[PDB]
Parts: C-alpha cells; structure tokens; sequence
C-alpha cells in the first residue's frame, strides 16, 4: 500500500488516482491497510452497507492479487469473505422484510465505489455466495423475465413467442399504450434469447439445407448465400459484443473465456469452408472443413442454453468430468497399445498397410468396447482354413475386409485369451470404474458448480440486456443503427434510478435493517454458552474479590 | 455503553426554543433536514445553553423572545396530562398511562411546578435526601398527623422551610405546600438508601396510592403486565398479602391477550381463572378485535 | 414415485446426446454423401443411425469405405465406393472417411462413454438425494390410496 | 408462543394439533406476503412436530 | 376416556421436553449465571461491614 501510495504519487487502478494523501473514508482507509477489526466496525457505523460489503469484498479480492506474499494476500482475502458472507447475512435481513425495496437495494446507483451497480460490483468482486442466496437469484429471473411477471411459465412464453397477438391477452401479465406492450414483451431477456435460440437452430436447419443437399460444386445459390449472410452477422455479433463486452486490450480479454475461442474456431473454421468452397481446386476440402464446422457451431448451441435455470447447471457439470474422461482416455489408451498390437502380432494380417495395420491396432479393438466384436475376424475357429499365404505356417484367411487378406493361427488360442482379458478391462473394469470417477466428482463438483452457475447465470442474464431484441437473420436491422449512431454523432444496464429523498429512505430502512442485525448477533454471541463461562468465570473471579477483603476480619 | 446489548431508550428533551445558542435555524421549507448540530463552538456559557446529542427528541418551545425558563412548564403540565389521558395497549383500550414526576431537587419555582401537576393528578416521585426542593417537601410528607405532634408544626414548618430557602417571600412558600398536601397521596417519598433496585417497585408503589378509587383500576398487576415486566407479575402475585379478587385477575388476562405476552398468561391460568366466567363472548369479540388492521 | 423425479435427469442427457446427435450426424452425413437423400432417409441417418450406435448397433459397412466394395456409382467427379446398406444410400462418398472413422470414435466417447456415463452419475446423487424426501412422499400418498380404495 | 400455550391446555390435543397444522398452512397460501406466511408456515411445523 | 387418557400423556410429554429443558447445559449456565449474580448481590450488601 505504501509503495502502492508511493507508485501512485510521482505518476481499482483508479482509486490510486482517487486516493491521495467520514464513515466511508475510514472504512476506506482500514480495508487499504488491512486493520480487520477495524474495517468491520467501520462498515457497521456507515451507510450503504450492503453495497460496502460488497465494495469491501472488492478492493480484498483486488488488493490481494497485488500482495507479493502468499500470508498477507491470505489474510486480506479471508477478511473479503468476512465481508461478503456478512453482506449475504445483511441482504437475507432486507430480502426477508421488503422485497420490493431490497430489489432497490441492488439496482441502487451508489455514488461510491465509482459509481458501480450493487450487483456490478458483486460480479467483480467474484463473490459467488452473494448470488447464491435467494434474494439476488429471484431478483435475477425478475430482469430476466424484464417487465413480464418472472412467475410466468415456460410454454405460454413460447406460445406467445410464436403469436405476438397473443401478447396482448390475458396471459403473460405485465407491471402509446399499445406500443408501450410490445418493447416490454420483445425486449425482456427471455424474448432477446428465445429469438437468439430459436434464429440459431434455424441456422442449424439452414446450415444443414445447404450442407446435405444444396452444396453443388456450382458456384452457389439462394440458399449458400443466405447461409453467408447469416454468418456474416454472427460474426458481426460476436465481433461487437466482444468489442463492447482501449481498442487491443479488450482483445486479449476476449481472446480467453474459451467459448469465445469456440465463436472464433467455428467462424475461423467456416472461413476456411467457403474459402475452399468457392475456389474450384478445394472443393472436396471445402466441404470436410464445413462438416467440421456444423459440430462447432452445434456444440455452440450447448453454450446458449447455460443460461437456463434448469439445464445451464448441468452444461457447467460436463467440463469438470474432463480430468475424469482424460484418465479413461490415458488408461485406455495404455491398454488399446497393449492389446491391439499383441493381437496384432500374434495373428499376422498378411494386408499389412499402414493405414490398415493401425487400424487393427486401435480402431478394432476400441470398437469392442461398443459390442463391436468382430470374432471371425480374430478367432481362425470360426474361419475358413486356406493356404493363403507363402510363409511355412498354418493360417485360415479372414472373411472380413479389413482384417487381413490371411492371418496366422499358432497361438489363437491366445488371441481368444487376450480378446477376454480386454473386455475385462475395458469394458468390465475401466467402464464401470469410470462411472466411479463420474459419480465421485458429481458429488464434489455440484456444490461447487451451482454455487459457479449462479453468477454465471446473473453475467448471462445482464449481457442480453445490452443484445438487441431483433433475430440475427434480421440484426443488420440493429447493426445499421449502431453504424448510424456513430455517424450522427460525428456533425454534433438494469439501473433503476433512485430519487434524492427516496435515496435516504432506502438507506435509513436498510441502516435500521444493520443495526437490528448487529442487535441481533451481538446477543446470540453474549447467549453463548463460550460467553457465559465467559461471564461467569468473571463474576466468580469478581466474587473473589469481594471475598479477599473480608478475610481480614 | 453499559449493557452492550440494550435497547437504545428514549428520552424527550422538552427545552424552550429562546435558550438553544447555536440555532442553526432549521429549514424553513417543511422541515426535513438531516442538518448537525455545531456543539463545543461556543466561548459562552452564560444563559445560552445548548441542546443535548443524547436524547430521542427535543421538543422545542417558542415562547417569545430568547430568555427565561419559563414557557416550557405550562406545555409539559399539558402535555404530560395528555399522556396520562391516553390509554395503553393494543386496540386503544388498557389502562391509561402512567405519568409521574421525578423531583430531584429544584427552587422556589420547583415547588410551585409541581403544584400544578398534582392539580392533574400527578403522582410525583420526590427523593429524598436530594435537597432543595425535594428534602423541603421530603420532611412535610413524612410530617403527617401520626409522626407529626399535632399542630406544634403547624409552627415548626416555619423554620424546615428555610433551612433549604435562604430566598424570601418565605410566606406563599409555606402557604402552598399545604396545597400541595391537600392532595398528599398524588405524591411518594423516593426513601433514601432504600431502593434503586427496588425503585421500580417503588413506581409501582407510587402508582396504586395514585389509583387508590377513581381512576380506572389500575389494580397494580395489570400494570405489570403493560409493562412487559415478569419479575414484578409473579411477587406481586406470589407475595404481598395476597387478597387477588376475581375481576382482579379478569381485567388483567385481558391485556395479557390482548398485548402479546403469553408468559403473562401462564402465570395467570397457573393462579387460575374462571375460563367459563373469562371467556363471555363480549370479550372473545373483544379479543378478536385487536387483530391488526393490515393483516390477512 | 422416484423414476418421475429422475426426469430432469434423463432431459438433460436427452439435450446433450441431442445436441452431440445433430452434431456428429449431419457431419457424418456431409463428409460421405449418399445418392439416395430423400428427407425420411437423410433425416434416417442423421438421427436415428447415430442413435442406435449408443446401443450397439454401429453400421461399419455403411460408414467406413474400406469395409466397401468401390464402384463408379457416381457420376460426380469424386471416389465413391457403394455401401451395402439398404438405408446408407446408394452410394456414399470417399473424400475424408478416416475423418468418418474418426468422427465415429468421438461419437462413442462421448455418447457411450461420456454421457452414458455421465448419467448414472446423475442418477446416483438424485436417488441419494430425493428417496429422503419421496419416501417421506410416498408415506402420505400411501396413507391416500389407501383410503380409496 | 399463545398457540403453543392454548394447545397445552385443551383436550384434543393431537387433532387440534393437526388442526393448527391445517390452518396455517391453509392462512400461508392466504397471507399477500412472504414474511408473514412463512412465519406463519413455520408455526405451522411446530405444530406438525 | 379416550381424552383424558390422552391428556394424560400430553401432560407427562410436556412435563419430560420440560425436564429436558431445564436439565440442558445451556439452562444450567442460565440458571448458575443467575446464581451467581444473585449471590453476589448478598456480598453486595456486606461490603459495608
Ligand atoms: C415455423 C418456424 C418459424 C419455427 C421453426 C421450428 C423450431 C426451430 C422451433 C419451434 C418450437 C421451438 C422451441 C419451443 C420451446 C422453447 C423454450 C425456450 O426456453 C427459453 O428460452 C426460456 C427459458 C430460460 O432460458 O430461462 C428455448 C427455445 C425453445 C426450445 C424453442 C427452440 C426452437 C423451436 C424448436
Ligand atoms: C482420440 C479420440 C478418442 C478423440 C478424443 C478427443 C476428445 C478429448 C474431445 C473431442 C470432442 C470433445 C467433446 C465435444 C463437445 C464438449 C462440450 C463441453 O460442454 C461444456 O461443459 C460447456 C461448459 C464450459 O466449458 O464452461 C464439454 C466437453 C465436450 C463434451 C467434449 C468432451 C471431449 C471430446 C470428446
Ligand atoms: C480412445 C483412446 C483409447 C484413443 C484412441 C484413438 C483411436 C481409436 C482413433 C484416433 C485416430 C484414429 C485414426 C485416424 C486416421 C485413420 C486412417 C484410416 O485409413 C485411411 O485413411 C485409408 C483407408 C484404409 O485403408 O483404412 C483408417 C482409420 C484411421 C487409422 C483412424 C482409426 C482410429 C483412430 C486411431
Ligand atoms: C424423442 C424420443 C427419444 C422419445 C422421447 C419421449 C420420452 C421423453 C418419453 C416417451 C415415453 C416416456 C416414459 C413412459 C412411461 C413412464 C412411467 C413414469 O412412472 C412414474 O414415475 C409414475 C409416478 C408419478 O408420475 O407420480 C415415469 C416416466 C416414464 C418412464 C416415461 C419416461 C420418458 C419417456 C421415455
Ligand atoms: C434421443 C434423443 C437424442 C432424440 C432423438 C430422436 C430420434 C432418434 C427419433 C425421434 C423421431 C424419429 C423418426 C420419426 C419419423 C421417421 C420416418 C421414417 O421414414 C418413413 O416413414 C418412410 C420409410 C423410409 O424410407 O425410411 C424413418 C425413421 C424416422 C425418421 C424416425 C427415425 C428416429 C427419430 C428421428
């Protein structure tokens, strides 16, 4: 801190530049300087509490990822969870009284902080147990079901999805009259991702059209242009939201959270597909890459759908099975060496390619983990004799295609032996212990991963808001207003707005909310059973003493 | 700052408007500041006295110009009868308050205040070894016809009366403590040395020669009970010369239901009531009548 | 009274093979494409001859081109080699099938190895989870059915 | 604190005190707020237990 | 009879949770810290000696 005042003097990053050398300030100072029982008492005595506690378990999380030490980074982010998980305790006491106004509590524009959302400063504060609470989780679905009754079902959106008539009825109940329905309807988070889930498995039906059936070597048609069109503005929406989401350095921030990475594989990869496509040398080429880039862009629908309150959990759950499927593919691929080329070698493929020799090796045996069990083509038992090779053995030609032209016979009765031995273990012990691993980490990972998926969910739920309403196929419609937004500036998220008086009183109802809490646990620890051995042993002490003076007598 | 725990009292500095020197004239539109107080700015400690950042209110008076003590008294004499006219307990029905007068002691003045709170029907609480206007009238109480000698101090009282008043007009201030002790039981002596702990049965104390047979019956453990006190409910109850009636503990079940405190009932029921001359449907109406107005 | 609680854990399995199902399958049939693609067959082997390879059934005779006999059977100017199957089309492609193979590999990792087994991990929290709560359920329910009856 | 009281001097003392448990989870889905229900939900489990 | 031998067993159920009560270590700091203070009141009126 000192050498941080220091490197700030003869010059987050801008408090150095706010804080040069009354409640605020001091609770400023003690969280600078670490005085932990200081910065609680602090804290206790100011207003916007929730949001200190917050903004405390910001500048902790920050300031200790700028200790050059691992012992005071560890002291300075255990007091973060000391201010986080009593701003949990704080909100839980608001959330409990007025739900209405402790949802104001987070839309609030504290002055402080530099003038951060309580929620905004939640998210950066990476305080995963202030989403997980039910207060902040229940004010989440009401932003993302915006100005549409977050109680609503899920079917009756779709239906009205599908008929905007149906909007104006009695269903989907709300908080130009007519013209004030419709942007509350289409605006709303849900709508904004239906029309993003609905428009992209439509791009998933037209990527398929134009794959399976129009993609002749012709130079293209109606439909390959559509497709181009479309993806020309899924690279215009992944290009600006990750530009929005100075110039270079936002660049790197983008280029990890590896889902943008799969947004640019599938992009990259598509590139490469109509490049090759439209040239007439790499036709063929052209085509592999797109079939390549289907999976892609499909595997980036799994992606939208973690916002969901019922699948986005399970999505998250999926790649931390990773470490686990990574050990079946190393014990496996241990084992697929030792089998398929000791089979490979005591039954001798006369076809001995080596696109074909490495197929018996790895690809027949790893398919007899699937049922795929091809016995004739392993066992000479069940083939035909023949003196199909020159070799002076015994050999018994294979029926199958690939499995050799005439293999040997010498030890296939060990070749039946070591075909058992593998589906011991691949499919008996390394299966079944796999599903071990997969049950083990389901139990460790989930209560991790939910408590992950909440502010997950809360970041989804905020960037939709800053997505316009309008379909990718028509969102040239949206991105020709932002093109003309910065052109007619060149001649010249939630955010509920709090009044001047209406600001006090919801300090003064949530500063009542603190001191009936800091009343409430202040009593819970003097009825501790620890305080009243405390107490006691102070009292018989004291009693002591008053028998030490009476001694003389 | 002693009990960490508490319950932050309340207290209501009544003051005069003209005697506040650091004024700073609070908004004049509607009153609503959050505005401080500037409180050790001051040379001066003459007849300029501030206001206290210790009490729950202050309730300032705006007599005339700035200057004397005197307008206040009249306001609170009003006042504090106001209170005493209201009742206590959920649904506007109870007892009516208690109110009483703590005479630490005073002056001249002292003693002519308290003579218009007896004309409400105050009962004051003067302590005695205090002084000045509370030891004066502390040796009239204990000065009655039994410990008294008759009417030899009738002449005596010439003399207690300025042993604590060297100031003159000696005459009305004999003359106007036998109008004081007219009333005589609107007014107990705070024994010295013999209460605070007790002080609160003292109060109590005070409270039943008030009542004692006009003034709504308060009945000493009914008024337990609207205090929310369980200590002084059971000794009253368990001990001093137990006499309790029927509609002694009818009344006092009432506001034991009535305001919430179901440890009230249990000592109740433990002492046995009636319950088939307890609950009239009069009364279960009433009982149902103190639901609160928003509720479901 | 359990198997409906373990609903939300077959819908997700449901979702994920159905996203890994349009994945793996159009790319299969994009990569090796048939002469015979009419929409009740290409919509066959997109879904349904993916699905069934969860359960054993991994037609190599229609995917793989070395387990084919090659013919001319295409008029485009490409490899073809005829599969033998009665729905694998006439005559598929030849063009990228070690990336077919492959692509069959990654199916089976993650449909019988991944999620498959994936699942019974979800089953074997929510049947630790919910038998607590449906078997204090099912007391209520029985006490119900009883008194009918 | 009265409920549980009033209940430890009546009679029917296992149907009234599955008749509180009626109510109050019938007054929970009654009550406009949240607060109030489940205070009065949980009024209700003692009663239930 | 059904009642009564009913309420006979509300009564001994009421009358054992309330020995379980008063017999937890928590009420026995209560009722000791109440001892306590309370004997050191009666060493409160020596002092003067
Ligand atoms: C005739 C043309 C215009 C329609 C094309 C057919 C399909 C491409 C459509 C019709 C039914 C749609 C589905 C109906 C049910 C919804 C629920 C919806 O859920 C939500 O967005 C809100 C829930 C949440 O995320 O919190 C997800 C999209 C989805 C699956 C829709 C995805 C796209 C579907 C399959
Ligand atoms: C040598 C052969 C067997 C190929 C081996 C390659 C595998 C290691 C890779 C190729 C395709 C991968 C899958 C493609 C689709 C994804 C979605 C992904 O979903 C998520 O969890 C999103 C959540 C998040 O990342 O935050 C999980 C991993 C998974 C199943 C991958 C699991 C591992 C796979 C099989
Ligand atoms: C799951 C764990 C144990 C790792 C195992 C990975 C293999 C099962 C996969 C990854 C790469 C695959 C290979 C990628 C390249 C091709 C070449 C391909 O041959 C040809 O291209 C010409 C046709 C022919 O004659 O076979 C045959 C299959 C093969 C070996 C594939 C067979 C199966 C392989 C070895
Ligand atoms: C697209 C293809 C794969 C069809 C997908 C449809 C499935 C979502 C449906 C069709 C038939 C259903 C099954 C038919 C029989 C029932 C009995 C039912 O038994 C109960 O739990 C009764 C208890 C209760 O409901 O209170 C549980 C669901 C189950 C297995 C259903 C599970 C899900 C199924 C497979
Ligand atoms: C399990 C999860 C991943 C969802 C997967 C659902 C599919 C595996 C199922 C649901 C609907 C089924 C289809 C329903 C309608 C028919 C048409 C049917 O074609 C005919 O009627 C004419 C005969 C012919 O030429 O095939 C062929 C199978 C097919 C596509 C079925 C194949 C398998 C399907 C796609």
């Amino acid at each position: 801190i000192r050498n941080l005042l220091d490197q700030a003097s003869h010059s987050v990053g801008h408090v150095l530049r706010m804080l040069l050398g009354p409640w605020s300030d001091l609770l400023l100072w003690a969280l600078l300087l670490n005085r932990a029982q200081m910065a609680m008492y602090f804290w206790e005595m100011g207003s916007n509490a929730v949001s200190s506690a917050l903004g405390a378990c910001l500048l902790l999380r920050v300031m200790a990822r700028l200790e050059p030490d691992a012992e005071e980074a560890a002291r300075r982010k255990d007091l973060a969870f000391k201010f986080e998980g009593m701003g949990v305790d704080l909100f839980g006491e608001c959330y409990r009284s007025s739900e209405v106004r402790a949802a104001r509590l987070l839309l609030r524009r504290c002055p402080l902080w530099g003038d951060a959302t309580c929620l905004q400063l939640a998210m950066q504060a990476d305080a995963r147990a202030f989403f997980a609470q039910d207060g902040v989780q229940s004010l989440l679905t009401q932003k993302w079901w915006g100005d549409m009754a977050s109680t609503t079902p899920i079917w009756a959106l779709v239906l009205a999805f599908f008929c905007p008539p149906l909007i104006y009825t009695r269903l989907i109940t709300f908080r130009r009259r007519c013209l004030r329905r419709w942007f509350h309807f289409w605006g709303a988070p849900v709508t904004i991702f239906m029309g993003n889930v609905v428009s992209y498995l439509l791009f998933l039906l037209l990527f398929s059209r134009v794959l399976l059936v129009d993609f002749q070597p012709a130079p293209p048609g109606s439909l390959e242009l559509l497709l181009y069109f479309w993806a020309f503005t899924l690279l215009c929406e992944e290009l600006r939201q990750g530009l929005s989401g100075s110039l270079s350095q936002r660049l790197r921030l983008y280029l990890a959270d590896s889902w943008n990475q799969c947004d640019l594989v599938a992009l990259t990869c598509f590139l490469l597909g109509v490049g090759c496509r439209l040239t007439p040398g790499l036709y063929h080429l052209g085509r592999t890459v797109l079939c390549i880039d289907f999976m892609v862009f499909t595997v980036r629908l799994l992606h939208i759908f973690t916002v969901n309150k019922q699948l986005g959990p399970k999505i998250v759950i999926v790649s931390k099975m990773m470490k686990d499927v990574f050990f079946f593919l190393f014990f496996l691929g241990v084992w697929l060496v030792a089998y398929g080329v000791a089979t490979e070698g005591l039954l001798r493929p006369r076809d001995s390619d080596f696109p074909s020799i490495l197929r018996r090796v790895f690809y027949r045996p790893y398919l007899q983990i699937f049922g795929q069990i091809p016995q004739e083509d392993m066992d000479v038992a069940l083939m035909e004799h023949s003196n199909c090779s020159s070799e002076p053995g015994f050999w018994a030609h294979p029926p199958g295609a690939q499995a050799g032209t005439c293999v040997s016979q010498y030890a296939n009765w060990l070749v039946v032996l070591l075909l058992v031995i593998f589906l011991l273990v691949a499919n008996i012990l390394l299966v079944n212990l796999l599903i071990a691993m997969f049950s083990y980490t389901f139990g460790k990972v989930q209560g991790n991963s939910d408590l992950y998926w909440k502010a997950q969910r809360y970041r989804l739920i905020r960037e939709f808001h800053s997505r316009p309403a309008l379909a990718p196929p028509f969102i040239v419609i949206s991105h020709l207003r932002l093109l003309l937004r910065q052109l007619c500036r060149r001649p010249r998220h939630f955010r509920v707005y709090l009044s001047k008086e209406a600001e006090r009183k919801l300090l003064t109802w949530e500063s009542v909310h603190k001191e009936n809490f800091l009343l409430a646990r202040a009593r819970d620890k003097r009825e501790s059973d620890s305080e009243r051995l405390k107490r006691t042993s102070q009292k018989v002490d004291l009693a002591l003493k008053q028998l030490g003076h009476i001694r003389e007598y | 700052m002693a009990s960490t725990g508490g319950t932050k009292v309340v207290a209501m500095g009544v003051a005069p408007w003209g005697v506040v020197r650091n004024r700073d004239t609070l908004i004049n539109p509607k009153g609503s500041f959050p505005a401080r107080y500037r409180w050790r700015g001051d040379p001066e400690d003459g007849v300029q006295f501030p206001l206290d950042y210790n009490y729950s209110a202050f309730f300032l008076v705006d007599d005339g110009t700035h200057g004397c003590l005197g307008g206040e008294n009249r306001f609170r004499l009003r006042l504090e009868s106001y209170i005493s006219q209201q009742k206590t307990g959920v649904g506007g029905t109870g007892i009516d308050i208690p109110v009483l007068l703590l005479l630490i002691d005073g002056d001249e003045k002292m003693l002519t205040r308290i003579e218009n709170a007896t004309q409400a029907q105050l009962p004051c609480l003067l302590v005695a070894g205090s002084g000045g206007a509370a030891d004066c009238l502390a040796e009239t109480l204990e000065d009655t016809l039994a410990p008294g000698s008759g009417g030899a101090r009738q002449g005596e009282a010439r003399d207690r009366i300025r042993r604590f008043f060297p100031k003159g007009d000696l005459e009305v201030l004999q003359a106007q403590v036998e109008r004081i002790m007219t009333r005589k039981e609107l007014l107990t002596v705070y024994s010295s040395e013999d209460g605070s702990e007790e002080f609160e049965t003292i109060v109590l104390k005070a409270l039943v020669k008030a009542c004692g047979e006009a003034s709504a019956y308060l009945d000493e453990l009914r008024l337990a009970v609207a205090w929310n006190r369980v200590d002084i409910a059971q000794s009253e109850l368990f001990r001093g010369d137990i006499q309790w009636r029927s509609f002694h503990l009818e009344a006092s079940l009432m506001d034991a239901l009535l305001n919430d405190r179901p440890e009230f009932v249990r000592l109740l029921i433990s002492h046995g009531l009636s319950l088939g001359h307890f609950l009239t449907p009069m009364r279960l109406a009433q009982l149902y009548s103190a639901a609160p107005s928003n509720s479901l």
